[PDB]
């Protein structure tokens, strides 16, 4: 595999986003990969509504702003046969009621595939070869909440409980080492002052860190 | 050449 | 007109380029302006040859790695009948041989169409009306250079005498008043690094701060 990874340089990513204070940081992740894959089958980068999601997708267990998880995300556009632009369904950062509407509709997915739990060479793999991936992390703490730049690591992370989806664009490392200082490249929805302009750099290959292979996962367009 |  | 809009959300812009020592931002802004373009009339993202216009508009003004403008770039593929793409005539950052080949290129234009000068206002409908815009702007001053995040603006700006092309994806605002806090999404070619993920938001609707709205212009294709 390459040694590093940056799918941001092949037109996959979208601007960094802001959840703002509402618990919907599983509808970006989604979205994010959602984005990537339907780039990558029709060369056309748009960006995909998380109110559709927000507002549509509670009968497949999510739960808005209160939490939810990607898979049910894609597993409510594969049901509901399609996912709407931004631009036609706007964000506002609250639960409100369903307004889908299928001619607006930009993206599908068949369903999703897992990366293998908590391998993280298995996910190098997956961002090399797919593009972005849906991942869960625990954020958990106030070193998070303030990162600015350099790879994070936290010594209390936990691989197992996690509470923030965020999107891994790609991997990479510090130094003139490919070994040496290892990183997973992500995307937050913190907005762009958040971290390092919105992204942050989590240690890799570092057992796990975080949990970012735990449940790992992207949609099959 | 203005602009660089 | 849209109380925002961002053009990287659907499919227009290419990812952020580096021009590197070469003094070519007139040659970025043109291809970002011409790439948004022909992505609206072909449903098509093709990364386009700064290093194309650097050699081979010497005719109509540009200088190379000296300086140019983004009116001479759309004269000079309005006359040499084409524009060679990013993937075949690759960037060098040097003044080179004019390497033109009609059989690699993916753009055309007829002329250009120049915003009134000096008005915020039509470039605001420019902006929305028709994709990403090419523009001139005073870059000169160190809070540029280390620019990070928040909307720009600097006291020392010139509105009359620019030194910088770069290219307006979009426009927003900063809270809940879409009548404050306004901002121009501006593309810069300093690569991703620079700036917020390469782009910078310009203060908007304050006295054409920087000169954004003095020489703004975009291909007719
Ligand atoms: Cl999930
Ligand atoms: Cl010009
Ligand atoms: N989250
Ligand atoms: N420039």
């Amino acid at each position: 595999l390459p040694k590093s990874v940056d799918w941001r340089k092949k037109g996959y990513v979208t601007p960094v986003k802001n959840q703002k204070q509402c618990g919907s940081a599983w509808a970006f992740s989604a979205t994010g990969a959602l984005e990537g894959q339907m780039f990558r089958k029709t060369g056309k980068l748009v960006s995909l509504s998380e109110q559709n999601l927000v507002d549509c997708s509670r009968p497949q267990g999510n739960q808005g702003c209160n939490g939810g998880f990607m898979a049910r995300a894609f597993q409510y556009v594969k049901e509901n046969g399609g996912l709407d632009s931004e631009e036609s369904y706007p964000y506002v950062a609250v639960d409100e009621i369903c307004k889908y509407r299928p001619e607006n509709s930009v993206a599908q997915d068949t369903g999703f595939t897992v990366v293998a739990p908590g391998k993280e060479k298995a996910l190098m793999k997956a961002v090399a070869t797919v593009g972005p991936i849906s991942v869960a992390m625990d954020a958990g703490h106030s070193s998070f909440q303030f990162y600015k730049s350099g790879i994070y690591f936290e010594p209390d992370c936990s691989s197992k409980n996690l509470d923030h989806g965020v999107l891994v664009v790609g991997y990479g490392f510090e130094g003139a080492n490919s070994q040496n200082s290892k990183y997973w490249l992500v995307k937050n929805s913190w907005g762009p002052e958040w971290g390092s302009n919105g992204y942050v750099k989590i240690a890799k290959d570092k057992n796990n860190h975080c949990g970012i292979a735990t449940a790992a996962s992207y949609p099959n367009v | 050449k203005k602009v660089l």
